[PDB]
């Protein structure tokens, strides 16, 4: 029936348009990893750049949202860029009206309560995006906080998210069973973008060059994407570690 | 089959239905034809009554004392879009005491076709229209298609048998192109032109309009005995 | 241009109400989650299942605070639990607390839910809420009180109920093991029974949600100075708590 | 189960929306336009089809202007690009209003993008039947980005689309592969010329006009100029010599 | 918000929703008016005769407009309940900016007019009600009877049915109403209306309901023996044959 | 301004209103009716802003006339009066409100009594024996106040307020033109022929 | 506060014959007591035979002049062609002023 | 766009029904029996608890017997919730009644308010009817006592003793059989729970599962009691349904 | 695919479909006859009574817009009186602002102008076009005397004699036989009755049909049935009289 087009429950209790929103958001065939350092944050993003006449400085899964809070999408750039601006909106509302910066979980969940509302009305559709936020909060430490199409958000100690999800996730898993602690014990974030590189290197099986990433690290009182020379001075630390 | 309900629909090939809907509504429709000098622009329409007993449709609409426009098809959606063009020509001559340009005056005629084209709810125009006017510029044809695709041009003809008036204007072109200063010879051209698309009927004084435009000549109307000296 | 003004949910010829039925499948499709009523305070529990370890089981909340006496546990849809629980906060001051001063009644909140529900079930361009609620609460004229509201906007006051997928099973464990003259602990060690009776994973204080009506805690208020202002009822219990009576069994 | 391709905004069991899709075929069913990043500014190129003699040459302009300095070309269902470059417009005259500066370009593909990308949003409106290839100068240089109707833009060393569009692109990959320093203005608008009558083969069924329009910060003064006379002749010159 | 167009046009030239409002009006019970030189009667059948009812609070099918003018119906009884609403109010604010009470064709124009907004308009479905309007323009001692149809129709009617078994009792009243004659006394007339009722209700008098309305607001409802009195009336030439 | 006057004998309702409406400085009309019958046995005297008074009266008649119609009931004396009270409580912080002072004299059949309220412009309702609108309270009271007996009768009512007329044909720097004297009891309500 | 009105002096005057109608003004326009024009004229031409002034204050009289001739010009378009009688455009004169009755048009007209 | 997926819920069948009446009719037959009964010195409401539980706290328990007002109650049949918004709408309109003529409610005008709107549910908006039926019991100074019942096509009746929900044939049988115009309120209750115990789908007829609600005279005042658990448990113990 | 598709969806071929079904209604209504000559205008009805009873006085198929203008209806009757009234106000507002008579073609060009004011979205507009055509007849000094055909398509054609309803197209054929520039008004009330007797079901008398005139001088003037009667009599006795013969060829 027309259960299947829009957000209406099927006789099995299913909306089926979440479900294909899901598969929609690894349309990238792009990888991205989050990790916590000691006192940072890191994602890691695959780029791809095939067709040689794009400019590859405009070629971003990464946004800026406000000073302190960075987002990483996986799904399609136009889907992507406006739940980007939607949540740099919604942080600049939320510092103007309540005096302080919107906190990483704060914006989190009002990303997943609007997706919810997509679930639930049947107007507007789902957005085909996985919505990665990272930060550092003033009372929280480093914050990684995902939300999905269906409305469901909530913090990790380390997340992935793409195709090769489950792979990732397990290789991060298995260091943090290793670890028996929930962050990098490194103090500064360069060593941990060379883990999260690494870890990725491991899990995907792949090697990466230094157009072949997207570093966006969030420290206490900023959130920057590193450029390319930075990624490859990272990769050079990482082939000279055994 | 499908794809064909609303102007919503993009179909698989990316062919918009309705509008194709439209277009063969003004295919079914009268036949007009324009043509214009460097100094005249000229609308030939030919006439169609529902039996002999009615009236013959008017289709050439007067839009401002320098422009106007002939229909071929939906007469109603010709009022509408003649009524827009006249509430256009009237802003600017009064809010910048300006007479609008027969371009831009096509390009709000596209615009306003196009809104109506992308929307749920509201079906496309269905009717074809003829521009002649006399700008800043000098004379100007337009033709426009309810899918909002609005070109310039020397001579054209919609509706019926639009293929033939449109072929002799391509052979007449050169010929047509230099009768400046002679606004009656760009009437006879007309005359021939739309009469190279009549089949088994004759030009009529009741089923002719002519509509002639240009320097110091502003947009009249002739109906009527007023065309029995072109036929 | 929300276009859809027409109702998603219509009667079929069966008298079957489609979208409710559906969206009590969903419930039933979720984790078990079950609540109890003693004679000084009432529990609510549920299974923290998570998806990956690496996931922190403590920043998602599926026992919520309503009121400082009412609180509430959900099975089914988690986004439609946490837009509900926010809903239901804002109407508990909106609809009550603005006008009379006064925290609402859990009957009038639970019914307040339920008319948020009811017309998520029959307004234009929306499909129920995918969740079943227990909301355990207390006031002053009613003592303490466990409602279950469920998709279709109905709601029904529990001695002691749950909710989920091994919720038909647990609630026989509650039929054979509730009396009227239990107190919160008993209660607490029921549910942490029948839950470790409907939880296949690991079953422990970080796996867990459990919070409780009961007494009022004056630690928890934040001031001191106002005599007829006392503690919260609603209080979460730790992780340590829950071990501590698991350790204990 | 099937009729995923019957409404807007609905997701296919694949995620795809097939509207979106459709309206791509449109789009390659247009004719073809292009673009081409300078050193110090962007020419944009588009063939315009003599469906008849009669059409009045010179005339029937394809490429819009937005603000003083952006330009605009789209290939495919012209009156949606149109709507698109006068949303555009608004969006520009909002911008400059309240923030002194004229729109940056990067701002003003996020702001098409976005308008685009809720026009994918909905079932009660049909996405954009046109791809456009756009850009300018602004304070950060030059800029050339590339919009689709699904709401994708990318900024692009060259874009193409049309109906000629992959020769136009294996062209554009050509000339960034023997340029790595960059393009000359009055070099890039005779290049784009032999490209657009190299892409003209591909629908070679009918004669066509070129029209070309530039933005360069030294050949130009940062504004968008349409090029006329005889850099026209020249950039027409060299493409025939190039084609024979 | 919601304007989706129910009532539209079928490729043959019908409004479906229009049609099967009236087969709505077909299910409901019967009603009749009758014009006598000096008044109207208008009779009304009730589903069959159930013992468990309260007759005193239940609306009957007769209701009055104003001091002057009743409206029966035939149809869905929520959708009359409206049309009767409207139509008071409208009596009332004709009293009100006129001086001068609602005419007879003046109500009915307006109901009528009110159906076939209702068969026009979106997120709207036509009344599944057919009307009939009885009652003496002010000042004037001429019978005024007036049908509506749910498609807006309106039309004056010497005598008139609509409901269950309309036909019947339409055929019976063409055979037994002679307009050059018409019922002089309001016996004559309520006799008619009696018989035909009965000629379709099968069953007792507690199904037919009769009111007799005369000039000058003088309307009364026919208690329950009266009916009684003239169907045994009626019978007893039945058995003369 | 105008004169309001009514009082409440055992079994009636007594209703006085000058005769007088005057514009300027030339008496309009010497014969003005300021009653509306609210329902048969229910009228309202009217007094106030000219035009007001009139349209507050219809547009007050007509709300009784189509409840009665619509219910087939007549309501209680009560009941409109609280119904009128709530329209002027409505009017009185609208943006024109209405400037009407009204007294209605209705008899309760379901109690059999006759009842008096007086409401001014701004929603002040009381049930009183008797009642005045405008400067001529000021002098009908004070006779009421000493000649006035629960049980009188309707023939003594009417003496009692030829009295009040008297005395405020006598102390008043206006000429009302006499009074309209309307009687509502149990059989309905009537005009004095002369007053 | 601001003064949405002004004088700007002037005198207009009509009179009628057997077969010709005359309508005269002077060519000044001023303000308080300074000149702003010595060759501002008022009496317009609308066509059909209908020559107007609206003498008094110089921007409502300009407004309502434009706005006869839109109508003018609006009353040709919906009404085939029809001429526009006198008693016709004193009515629609009429209803023009009358629409800004609130707000009205600080001039005296003429036609 | 949206037309695909719209019920049309306000349309006739071919026949002159609606649709969605009849259905939501059908949804109520499944639903709990009500039973209202008037006699000459009071009105009896008895209703029954479709879905039952050892656990489910009937104390503070309310599903099908609401008070209106202090002189109305109703007996509901079908969706607790939509009831529960009729309720509200209900209470709201007979204390704008009260508030307005300083009189208390009729039963006829909040019957047939709430009928009205069931009415226009019934014929615009395009939204599901209330799947509700109620059977109103009320007291004014004008008819006395009062039996109403309103379904979701908007249509109401009165009544001496009326049944509402599940098996309302045998149910109205046995009433129509069993009813005299001069029985008293304790006749009518006897005659309501035999009704009930008769046409009840479960083993037995408890206290657990019955709502029970009088409207009687006992000093010229109206008293609207709804029974307790042990009142309800007494009164079946003394009718002889149950032992004790 | 009825309700399944746009109420404004184009054809294949480039029509309407509402606009047909329209049309298609019409051709199902009662017959309306107009003759337009130098010396009136004549408009002819058939009433079409259900029944005996139905009291034919009541069959209001020609009204009046103004003393100058008349018209008759064709097909829904219940659909032109909205079209009727914002007639009448139309032609007594241009009266107002122009203190003169609206011409016939103005006034059905803004009759017409309501017809393609249906469809969906919005201020609103109407579920569907008219089901009625009208014979608009008037006279002004511009044009004369002047007949129109105004149809649910938005269009109107100006008709020297024009039939509409179910007995047209017959009708029309003898209309367009029997029409000429030196007809009379008399000539015209006879032609009227007569293509209104051999189109009509049912046998042509004063009360199963309405006649009609507008003249310059009376103004619009409805011929009582007397009259009407008295010109079918003459019409009878007319037609008897006329003596053609074939019988040798």
């Amino acid at each position: 029936g027309y259960d299947r087009h829009i957000t209406i429950f099927s006789p099995e209790g299913r909306l089926y348009q979440v479900e294909y929103a899901f598969k929609a958001t690894n349309q990238t065939n792009i990888n991205s990893l989050a990790v916590r350092g000691k006192d940072c944050t890191v994602v890691i993003s695959q780029k791809k750049v095939p067709d040689k006449l794009l400019d590859p400085t405009t070629v971003s899964y990464i946004f800026c949202i406000s000073r302190t809070i960075g987002m990483v999408v996986n799904g399609p750039i136009p889907d992507a860029r406006n739940a980007a601006l939607r949540a740099k909106a919604e942080a600049a509302e939320f510092r103007y009206k309540y005096g302080y910066d919107m906190p990483c979980d704060v914006l989190a969940k009002r990303m997943a309560n609007l997706s919810q509302i997509y679930t639930q009305r049947a107007y507007m559709r789902p957005l085909g995006v996985i919505l990665t936020f990272v930060s550092v909060d003033e009372e929280l430490g480093p914050s990684i906080y995902k939300t999905d199409p269906a409305g469901y958000y909530v913090g990790y100690k380390a997340t992935a998210t793409g195709p090769k999800q489950q792979e990732i996730t397990t290789n991060l898993e298995n260091h943090f069973k290793k670890s028996k602690i929930d962050h990098i014990n490194e103090e500064s974030w360069e060593k941990v973008v060379e883990f999260a590189i690494t870890h990725m290197i491991d899990a995907l099986g792949t090697e990466f060059s230094k157009n072949d990433l997207e570093v966006g690290v969030a420290t206490k009182d900023k959130f920057f994407t590193l450029s390319a020379e930075n990624i490859e001075e990272r990769l050079v630390a990482i082939a000279e570690q055994d | 089959n499908n794809y064909d309900g609303d102007t919503v629909t993009f179909s698989p090939t990316g062919r918009l239905f309705q509008v194709e809907y439209a277009l063969e509504a003004i295919k079914q429709g009268s036949v007009t034809v324009g043509l214009r000098s460097n100094t005249h622009a000229v609308l030939v329409a030919l006439k169609r009554n529902a039996d002999e007993l009615s009236s013959y449709q008017k289709k050439i609409i007067k839009c401002d004392e320098h422009m106007g426009l002939s229909l071929a098809g939906l007469a109603p959606d010709a009022r509408v879009l003649s009524n827009y063009l006249r509430q256009q020509c009237n802003y600017s001559s009064l809010v910048f005491n300006r007479k609008l340009a027969v371009e831009r005056a096509g390009h709000l005629l596209c615009d306003k076709a196009q809104k109506n084209t992308q929307s749920y709810g509201g079906r496309p125009y269905g009717v074809g229209l003829l521009i002649i006017g006399y700008d800043k510029s000098g004379a100007h044809l337009l033709e426009f298609q309810p899918s909002g695709n609005v070109t310039e041009l020397y001579g054209t003809a919609i509706g019926a048998r639009s293929q033939g008036a449109k072929t002799y204007l391509e052979r007449t072109l050169d010929t047509f192109i230099k009768i400046d200063g002679n606004p009656d010879e760009l009437i006879k051209a007309g005359v021939e032109a739309i009469s190279q698309s009549l089949r088994d009927e004759s030009l009529t004084v009741d089923n002719l309009s002519i509509a002639i435009v240009g320097k110091d000549t502003p947009f009249t109307i002739y109906d009527g005995e007023a065309v029995a000296k072109y036929i | 241009t929300d276009r859809y003004s027409f109702s998603l949910t219509t009667f079929s010829p069966s008298g079957k109400l489609g979208q409710i039925d559906y969206a009590l499948t969903a419930v039933k499709q979720g984790v078990t989650s079950l609540g109890i009523k003693a004679t000084n305070g009432v529990v609510i529990a549920t299974e923290k299942k998570s998806s990956s370890p690496l996931a922190m089981s403590e920043t998602l909340s599926k026992v919520s605070l309503l009121t400082p006496d009412i609180g509430a546990v959900y099975s089914g849809m988690g986004p439609d639990y946490r837009v509900l629980v926010d809903k239901s906060r804002k109407v508990a001051h909106t609809s009550y607390k603005r006008i009379y001063g006064e925290y609402p009644p859990t009957k009038l909140l639970v019914s307040e839910v339920a008319k948020i529900m009811q017309e998520a079930t029959q307004s234009g361009g929306v499909r129920p809420f995918g969740v079943s609620l227990l909301i355990a609460g207390h006031d002053e004229f009613n003592g303490f009180s466990l409602y279950q509201v469920d998709p279709s906007g109905s709601y029904f006051p529990w001695k002691a109920t749950a909710i989920g997928k091994g919720s038909v099973a647990a609630k026989t464990f509650l039929e054979k093991r509730w009396n009227d003259e239990l107190e919160l602990e008993d209660a607490i060690h029921i549910a942490l029974l029948t839950l470790k009776e409907s939880v296949e994973g690991e079953f422990n204080g970080d796996t867990i949600e459990l919070a409780i009506i009961g007494d009022e805690n004056p630690d928890l208020l934040g001031y001191t100075g106002i005599p007829t202002d006392k503690g919260p009822r609603f209080r979460k219990l730790t992780s340590q708590e829950i071990n501590d009576r698991l350790e204990a069994l | 189960g099937t009729g995923y391709d019957l409404s807007n905004s609905v997701f296919s069991p694949d995620g795809r929306n097939f509207q979106v899709e459709y309206a791509v075929k449109a789009v390659e069913n247009g004719t073809t336009s292009i673009g081409i990043k300078c050193n110090d500014g962007v020419v944009f190129a588009v063939e315009k089809l003599i469906t008849s003699k009669l059409l009045v040459p010179q005339k029937n302009v394809k490429i819009q202007v937005v603000d003083r300095h952006i330009g605009c070309v789209y290939s495919g269902l012209i009156p949606d690009g149109r709507h698109l470059v006068n949303r555009g417009r608004e969006e520009a005259a909002s911008f400059k209003k309240l923030y002194k500066t004229p729109i940056p370009i990067p701002a003003f593909a996020d702001r098409l993008g976005q308008y685009v990308q809720a026009h994918t949003l909905y079932n009660s409106v049909r996405p954009f039947g046109v791809s456009t290839i756009f850009g300018g100068v602004d304070k950060n240089g030059a800029h050339l980005y590339m919009l689709e109707p699904s709401g994708s833009y990318w900024g692009y060393k060259g874009a193409a689309t049309g109906k000629g569009r992959q020769s136009a692109k294996a062209e554009l990959e050509k000339l960034v592969d023997h340029h790595p320093e960059g393009l000359s203005a009055r070099e890039a608008v005779k290049q784009a010329a032999k490209i657009i009558y190299l892409a003209h083969e591909d629908n070679k069924e009918k004669d066509f006009e070129l029209e070309i329009s530039w933005c360069s910060l030294s050949e130009t003064n940062g504004l968008h100029k349409f090029v006329k006379g005889d850099l026209l002749q020249e950039a027409i010159d060299f493409a025939q010599k190039e084609i024979n | 918000g919601y304007d989706r167009a129910l009532s539209i046009f079928s490729p043959d030239g019908h409004i479906f929703q229009v049609e099967y409002a009236l087969e709505a009006v077909k299910r409901g019970t019967c009603a009749v008016g009758v014009k006598g030189k000096n008044c109207v009667v208008l009779g009304c059948e009730r589903r069959s005769t159930l013992k468990l009812q309260d007759t005193r609070i239940t609306p009957s099918k007769v209701s009055k407009i104003d001091s002057h003018v009743v409206l029966s119906f035939s149809g869905l009884n929520a959708d009359s309940r409206i049309l009767i609403e409207k139509a008071r109010v409208e009596a009332q604010s004709h009293r009100l900016t006129l001086e001068d009470p609602v005419t007879v064709e003046y109500l009915t124009r307006y109901v009528a007019g009110v159906q076939q907004r209702y068969t026009q308009s979106g997120g709207v479905r036509p009344f599944g009600v057919s009307t009939l309007i009885a009652g003496f323009d002010p000042r004037d001692d001429e019978p005024k009877l007036y049908q509506t149809e749910p498609s807006g129709i309106y039309s004056s009617w010497s005598a008139q049915t609509i409901g269950r078994n309309s036909k019947t009792v339409r055929e019976f009243l063409e055979k037994n109403y002679d307009r050059k004659e018409p019922p002089a006394t309001v016996e004559e007339c309520v006799k008619l209306t009696v018989r035909s009722l009965l000629e379709v209700v099968q069953t007792g008098a507690k199904n037919i309901e009769i009111t007799v309305v005369k000039p000058d607001s003088d309307i009364v409802a026919l208690s329950s023996e009266e009916i009684n009195q003239y169907v045994t009336q009626i019978e007893q030439e039945k058995q003369e044959q | 301004m105008d004169i309001i006057l009514g009082i409440r004998v055992q079994d009636s309702v007594i209703l006085a209103s000058s005769k007088a409406v005057t514009r300027g400085i030339s008496v309009l009309k010497d014969s003005d009716d300021k009653t509306r019958q609210l329902s048969p046995h229910t009228l309202m005297s009217f007094a106030g802003e000219a035009g007001d008074t009139v349209q507050f009266a219809e547009y007050i008649q007509a709300n009784i006339q189509l409840y009665s119609i619509r219910e087939d009931y007549e309501l209680s004396p009560q009941a409109v009066s609280s119904f009128v009270r709530q329209e002027l409580a409505k009017s009185i912080r609208s943006r024109r409100p209405y400037q009407v002072n009204v007294l209605i004299g209705g008899y309760d059949k379901k109690k059999n009594k006759p009842e008096l309220y007086q409401i001014d412009y701004l929603g002040t309702k009381v049930e009183l024996p008797y009642g005045a609108h405008g400067y001529s309270g000021f002098y009908t009271f004070s006779l009421l106040d000493h000649h006035y007996r629960p049980d009188m009768t309707t023939e003594e009512g009417l003496d009692l307020l030829k009295l009040c007329v008297q005395e405020l044909e006598k102390r008043m720097p206006m000429d009302f033109k006499g009074v309209i004297v309307k009687i509502v009891d149990k059989d309905g309500i009537r005009q004095v022929d002369d007053f | 506060q601001f003064n949405p009105y002004g004088d700007n002096g002037g005198t207009i005057l009509g009179i009628a014959g057997e077969d010709f109608a005359v309508l005269a003004g002077d060519t000044r326009n001023i303000t308080d007591y300074s000149i702003n024009s010595r060759y501002e004229p008022k009496v317009f031409d609308c066509g059909d035979n209908i020559v107007m002034s609206a003498n008094g204050f110089a921007a409502d009289g300009d407004a309502l002049v434009k706005r006869f001739k839109n109508s003018v010009k609006w009353y040709h378009f919906d009404h085939n062609d029809k001429k526009l009688s006198i008693n016709s455009a004193a009515r629609n004169i009429q209803h023009l002023l009358y629409g800004k009755r609130f707000f009205p048009y600080y001039v005296h007209t003429i036609i | 766009g949206s037309r695909r997926y719209d019920s049309r819920t306000t349309i006739f069948s071919p026949e002159g029904r609606l649709y969605q009446v009849e259905y939501a009719l059908e949804s109520i037959s499944h639903a709990g029996t009500a039973i209202g009964i008037m006699a000459s010195d009071g009105i009896v409401l008895a209703a029954e608890r479709k879905v039952t539980s050892t656990l489910l706290e009937q104390d503070t328990s309310t599903e099908k017997l609401y008070k209106l007002n202090d002189k109305i109650a109703v007996a509901v049949a079908g969706l607790t919730a939509d009831a529960e918004i009729l309720i509200n709408t209900a209470r709201i309109h007979a204390q704008n009644y009260l508030k307005t003529y300083n009189e208390d409610i009729p039963v006829e005008i909040l019957v047939r308010r709430l009928s009205d709107i069931k009415q226009g549910y019934t014929q615009h908006g395009g939204l599901r009817p209330f799947g509700v039926s109620f059977i109103y019991a009320g007291y004014d100074d004008r008819y006395g006592y009062q039996l109403y019942t309103s379904n979701p096509s908007g249509n109401y009746t009165g009544w001496k003793a009326i049944s509402v929900g599940a098996n309302t044939s045998a149910a109205q049988t046995l009433l129509q059989m069993d009813y005299k115009d001069d029985m008293k309120v304790d006749d009518a209750i006897e005659l309501a729970l035999k009704t009930l115990s008769k046409t009840t789908d479960s083993s037995a007829l408890t206290y657990d599962r019955l709502e029970f609600a009088t409207i009687r005279k006992g000093d010229g005042e109206v008293y609207q009691k709804i029974f307790k658990p042990q009142e309800i448990k007494d009164i079946l113990v003394k009718t002889g349904i149950t032992k004790k | 695919s009825e309700y399944d598709r746009g109420v404004s969806t184009f054809s294949p071929e480039g029509r309407l479909f509402q606009v047909e079904y329209s049309l298609e209604a019409i051709k199902l209504g009662s017959t309306a006859i107009g003759i337009a000559t130098k010396e009136g205008v004549v408009l002819g009805v058939e009433k079409r009574a259900t029944s005996p009873l139905l009291e034919s006085d009541s069959i209001e198929k020609i009204v009046e817009i103004d003393r100058h203008i008349g018209c008759a209806m064709s097909g829904l009757t219940a659909d032109a009186r909205s079209m009727i009234e914002h007639a009448r106000t139309a032609a007594v507002t241009h009266n107002l602002y122009y203190d003169e008579d609206i011409n016939v073609e103005s006034l059905t060009q803004s009759v017409c102008d309501l017809a393609l004011r249906f469809g969906e979205g919005a201020e609103r507009l109407m579920s569907r076009p008219f089901g009625v055509a009208l014979l608009i007849a008037g006279h002004d000094a511009d044009d004369g005397y002047q007949l129109f055909h105004a149809e649910p398509s938005g269009t109107f054609y100006r008709y020297n004699a024009k039939a509409i309803g179910s007995g047209s197209e017959g009708a029309q054929a003898e209309l367009l036989n029997e029409w000429h520039s030196s007809l009379t008004l008399k000539e015209a009330e006879l032609l009227v009755l007569k293509i209104l007797k051999q189109v009509m079901e049912e046998k042509l008398d004063e009360n199963n049909a309405q006649l009609s005139c507008i003249t310059k001088q009376d103004g619009f003037k409805i011929y009582d049935n007397e009259k009407t009667a008295e010109l079918i009599k003459e019409l009878k006795e007319k037609e008897a009289a006329e003596s053609p013969e074939e019988a040798d060829v």
